[PDB]
């Protein structure tokens, strides 16, 4: 029994070990009751605002566009405190952890910029936090480990399996499950058990509600679309949200391609998955024939995961949203791009969602278009990577 | 068939509990493995739990963890593990032997088609470790269709709606966490599970076993005069594995001697 | 001949080779007539607004004040695009450069923010940015240079002298001297000859107009006193400046005190030098007895400066505000607490304001005060310094 | 005294320019730097430009940064400077002497007191790098009240009102400015400046002598041929220094060379 539906269609659930039931309840049960709490809501607004920076700017880039019948937008979540979208979510599931009495915070991360935002609002808020993450995510995002360290959040580096964000989500469930009554598990994308997939949009909507205010605010109509990179599925469900029922607006997923789809190494389970069950929910997963979970692969951190919010593979499954991927390559030149042309450091992540919009507009550059990227974090994180990278094509 | 029914109602004769080791089908290999499992079974084993290799067990801790590394390493199959359950099914036809699954392996190639292979080859319950209740409506309605004892659990966190529901859905055994967490022998329960059996019993609830923790013949002895059914044991068993790969021949003895004992704890 | 005033009380004034005479009287009339222009105002405006993301928060630290009477607040100068109020007057002064037809842009930096923000301003703007930056800071906060050539300008390592940002600054003003038809000298702080230290304050002065705004909307009344580190003294007039006229509000400026000002190995010339000619300035300088200019210490590259702008020396002679040092040791603990308390990772500067705030709370806990501190940038830069630092001190 | 005056009526009558060297004092030590000195005039300089080792020469290239680093690494003060000053000056009573300083240096110790000392030592002029016009007054009138030249720039970006301050403001010679940039023999004005010249000869300045990157006899003779009173030439000299530190000898014998070639670029 739930007091919301934990299904998009036939994507989500719960499925977990029986043990975790009452804590996803319990979850649920204070989510109904902040959403409904003016001193919830008050107390959330004020830290966003105050804290985190909210709103954040939408920026029209110029450079990038000229010569063709684009226009692009950038909303800047890369602008928010700690460095991407994650802050937002973070602060109201902080604030739930809070209200449900728990004084331990439990988190995985794989770019870090959740594993960030997690220790940044345990340190604000009063929360023991630890953080698991996978030894390559330790190497390949390490700016992120000193942040959480010196916030005093613990970090675990997580060997098994990839040594990837699957591996940390896997050893963060695990310690949940016998850890609940103490620590709340502030899952870091809009997928796991219900009720996650609904709290994080819920917790992120204002990206899109903004984003709508400020777009009108500029051009006087809504966006012809609005595009997102796809990890799990938070920052995107994020700006779509309260798009949805503008049914002229396009809402564009990305989904990492990797080495390319064709050579397996992606992490692009919409698209290129099958409907499975892992992590707590029923949604598409990269998998054997067999029905073994496989490992994911991306150049970024963020997206390299085997699997995908349920709502995003709902939305698609009706058609109300469209999902693409965009590989390795055409990520890096799009943060090439930005940083040369628009002065602006994106996240690896981002930039997969940038190179799309680049693409759109290369393609049909007659084409009239009004386009909003979710910019969903700043690049810091990533200039050692890309260095070493464009140093090896001896560029 | 009714095994587990027959089972329990020899054993409620004899005044005594269940002893019921768990293994990784594969782990270390299919040939040791099926040795392992019959030394079990020829030690005193009163029913199998078996771990079909999944790619991640979230209910496991590090020692099953690395069963199921082993098995892979080994190429380890879903349906190599079919074959092995025939093979043990053919050397033992008496024995209840119940599956431990994850969801996705259940529900891959379909989940009726799942519990119609476990039927084929004489499998006598399955528990689907990562479907709570509130998601097993297909999964146990599929069991039944096919003569599957579908093993519903009992946390210590149970509240009287998920004892009834319990102890309604179930058939085969009720199974009853000794603690939250995962599996693991160096973790044991430290809640008296006394009042949730009798609630199980007067619910009719499939006989009761506790799982979780369980290393030693003491706790084997303590969850019997606790009222439950018996008891099972995983990460044990598996570390003697372990640390036996190198001597095949000091593990089976190693295994045998450990079953003896917990199976003699069961007795009184 | 100047259209505008040189001088602040004695400090102040064009001291540069004759040659650079003309250029710093163009410069003065573009700001003089570009203040004038709407359409100047507006495009300045724009940019600090959707792409720099203005206002910035007004954060209320509750952690790190309980138990006095102390209220503090920080101006979140962390969260401006690039990571630090260097952005804010960067912008203005590249819409000069373009005002004036200059294609290029010379600028020098200590910390990596200033040649950050030079850099991504000329990526949006169109101008060919080359930095000058001593190989000594180019080390110690590497991650800025990193993203200064991303952002395709070029990064120029000076070996001179103490290799930080004295040396840095010679080479810049060498620069121009020679290139000034085709290149702006895009100056980083509130000092150098006329009119920098006048344009830097205007461009900065939002954030004063801001913190001033938001405190009377969140406390009813102004600050007991405002708090900004100083290096050359651009954040600090910034915050300084609308509240010059309001004299019941406390106006602190944080010099470095390095390893202690006994040491001779800080950057505290206001409070510890003597005047002298340098820089295109007469102002406060380190100094020998014989006249020649000392090199100076600090943790922090961005402080590292043997002098300070003029108009910091006039309010300090006329007692309108006060200057103060803060040690490395000061500063590095000012820095973990905000870390672990806060949650706010900030610049090893700002933590030397910081600092000097948490001595004025500690030292009159019952004292009522209502304070304001700058915080000037993130310390994203400065993580690996304190990293190796915390390292050998076995924390 | 008149030194410049008197040298540029001479140079007048045997229809000359002058060549005047600069070296920066104590490079690259006292010894070294007086002998140096000694060797510029005997090899025909009709005045001498000489540099006080300053922290941050920001009107400098790269050789006579390190000329002024020589200075240092030998530990010369402006104390030295004065005393080697006073030195030249007793050796060489009619050679006009001007200084090439930085403001700093000027300020330090007062300036009335700085322009003091110059005139107790013998020094005919300075010139203060960092000191345009626009700031000029204190510096200038100082000079002018213990006797000793304010040297101004004339740079090629001079209007009308420039020259005329130059012109009125000025004594012993004005600096002409090759070019735009810091000292340096490679780096060589590309403007004609002879507008320039002729201007200042109308509103009756100190004559001009031409500076900034002159390290050939050729340069030399354009400046004289483009009616300019003569030529100054530091980094060149300079470079000669920096080449022969390990060999003195070599170092005066190339110094005279040279100091020889361009000053008969004077003659004509
Ligand atoms: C700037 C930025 N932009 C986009 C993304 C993509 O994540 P999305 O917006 O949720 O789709 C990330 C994801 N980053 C992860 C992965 N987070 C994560 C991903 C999947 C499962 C669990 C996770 O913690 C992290 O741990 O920070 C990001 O940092
Ligand atoms: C976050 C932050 N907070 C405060 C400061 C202090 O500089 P202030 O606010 O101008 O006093 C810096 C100074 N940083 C320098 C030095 N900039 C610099 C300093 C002195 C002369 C020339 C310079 O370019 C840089 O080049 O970025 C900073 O980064
Ligand atoms: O002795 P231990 O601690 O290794 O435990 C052995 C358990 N092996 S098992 O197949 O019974 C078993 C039973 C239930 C499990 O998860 C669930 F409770 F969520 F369903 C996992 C394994
Ligand atoms: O031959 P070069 O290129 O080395 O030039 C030698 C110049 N030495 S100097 O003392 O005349 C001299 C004259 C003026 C200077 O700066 C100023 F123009 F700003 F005033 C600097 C040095
Ligand atoms: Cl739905
Ligand atoms: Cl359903
Ligand atoms: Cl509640
Ligand atoms: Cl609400
Ligand atoms: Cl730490
Ligand atoms: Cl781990
Ligand atoms: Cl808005
Ligand atoms: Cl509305
Ligand atoms: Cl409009
Ligand atoms: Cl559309
Ligand atoms: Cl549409
Ligand atoms: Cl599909
Ligand atoms: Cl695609
Ligand atoms: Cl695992
Ligand atoms: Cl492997
Ligand atoms: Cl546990
Ligand atoms: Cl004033
Ligand atoms: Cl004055
Ligand atoms: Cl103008
Ligand atoms: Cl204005
Ligand atoms: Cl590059
Ligand atoms: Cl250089
Ligand atoms: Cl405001
Ligand atoms: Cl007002
Ligand atoms: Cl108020
Ligand atoms: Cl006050
Ligand atoms: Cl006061
Ligand atoms: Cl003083
Ligand atoms: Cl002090
Ligand atoms: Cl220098
Ligand atoms: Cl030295
Ligand atoms: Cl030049
Ligand atoms: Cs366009
Ligand atoms: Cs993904
Ligand atoms: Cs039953
Ligand atoms: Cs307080
Ligand atoms: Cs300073
Ligand atoms: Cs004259």
């Amino acid at each position: 029994t739930t007091l919301l539906n934990p299904y998009f269609g036939e994507f989500g659930g719960m499925y977990v070990p029986q043990i975790l039931m009452p804590a996803l309840n319990q979850l649920e049960e204070a989510f109904v009751s902040a959403q409904k709490d003016p001193e919830f809501q008050a107390q959330f607004a004020d830290l966003l605002k105050n804290y985190a920076g909210r709103p954040t700017a939408l920026t029209k880039c110029q450079n990038i566009t000229a010569g063709t019948r684009t226009t692009l937008y950038l909303k800047r979540e890369d602008l928010l405190h700690g460095g991407a979208h994650k802050t937002n979510q973070v602060l109201g599931q902080a604030l739930l952890a809070k209200r449900m009495g728990k004084s331990e915070i439990i988190a995985e991360t794989g770019a870090g910029a959740h594993g960030v935002a997690s220790a940044l609002a345990s340190a604000l808020l009063g929360l023991k936090c630890r953080i698991y993450m996978g030894a390559k995510d330790v190497e390949r995002q390490s700016p992120n480990v000193f942040r959480m360290r010196l916030m005093g959040a613990e970090v675990i580096p997580v060997h098994s399996g990839s040594a990837t964000l699957k591996d940390a989500c896997n050893e963060a469930l695990r310690d949940w499950s016998g850890s609940y009554e103490t620590a709340h598990y502030m899952l870091g994308t809009a997928a796991g058990p219900h009720p996650y997939p609904t709290i994080v949009r819920e917790f992120q909507r204002m990206i899109g509600e903004e984003t709508k205010a400020q777009i009108l605010d500029k051009e006087g109509r809504l966006p012809d679309a609005v595009i997102a990179c796809v990890g799990g599925g938070s920052n995107a469900i994020g700006m779509f949200a309260d798009f949805i029922n503008d049914t002229s607006v396009g809402l564009i997923g990305v989904e990492p391609g990797g080495h390319g789809i064709e050579t397996g190494e992606h992490g692009a389970p919409l698209k290129h998955g099958r409907v499975g069950i892992y992590f707590g929910m029923k949604a598409p997963m990269m998998q054997t024939a067999d029905g073994q979970i496989e490992e994911s692969y991306s150049i970024s951190a963020g997206l390299d995961f085997p699997s995908v919010g349920p709502q995003h593979a709902y939305l698609n499954s009706i058609g109300r949203a469209d999902y693409v991927s965009i590989t390795d390559d055409e990520a890096l030149e799009a943060f090439k791009t930005l940083c040369r042309h628009e002065g602006i450091i994106p996240a690896l992540e981002s930039s997969h969602a940038l190179a799309h919009a680049l693409k759109m507009m290369r393609e049909q550059p007659e084409k009239e278009q009004l386009l909003v990227v979710n910019l969903s974090g700043r690049g810091d994180k990533d200039i050692f990577t890309v260095h070493d990278i464009l140093k090896a094509r001896g560029e | 068939m009714e095994r587990y029914e027959n089972l329990f109602a020899q054993l409620n004769d004899r005044r005594e509990g269940a002893f019921v080791p768990f293994v990784t089908l594969g782990d270390p290999g299919i040939e040791q493995s099926l040795k392992i499992i019959d030394t079990l079974i020829d030690a005193g084993a009163d029913a199998l739990e078996l771990g079909v290799p999944f790619s991640d067990p979230l209910a496991d801790g590090p020692t099953i963890q690395n069963a199921n590394l082993r098995a892979f390493a080994a190429g380890v199959t879903p349906a190599q593990c079919f074959e092995m359950l025939a093979l043990i099914r053919e050397k033992h036809p008496t024995i209840p032997i119940g599956l431990l699954m994850y969801a996705n392996l259940v529900f891959n190639n379909g989940i009726d088609a799942f519990y119609a292979r476990c039927e084929q080859v004489g499998v006598d319950s399955v528990l689907v470790a990562d479907v709570p209740v509130e998601e097993s409506a297909p999964f146990r309605q599929a069991a039944l269709r096919h003569n599957i004892a579908p093993i519903f659990i009992c946390p210590p966190n149970a509240d009287d709606d998920l004892l009834r529901q319990v102890a309604s859905y179930g058939r085969g055994y009720t199974y009853l966490l000794s603690r939250s967490g995962v599996t693991g022998a160096e973790n044991r329960g430290a809640l008296p599970l006394h009042h949730l059996i009798e609630k199980l019993k007067e619910y009719h609830a499939a006989p009761a076993l506790q799982g979780f923790g369980i290393s030693s013949p003491e706790q084997v002895s303590a969850a019997v005069r606790a009222g439950a059914a018996g008891a099972i044991s995983g990460s044990a068993i598996v570390k003697i594995i372990e640390k036996n790969l190198a001597s095949p021949k000091q593990m089976l003895a190693e295994l045998r001697s450990f079953v003896s004992a917990m199976k003699a704890a069961s007795r009184a």
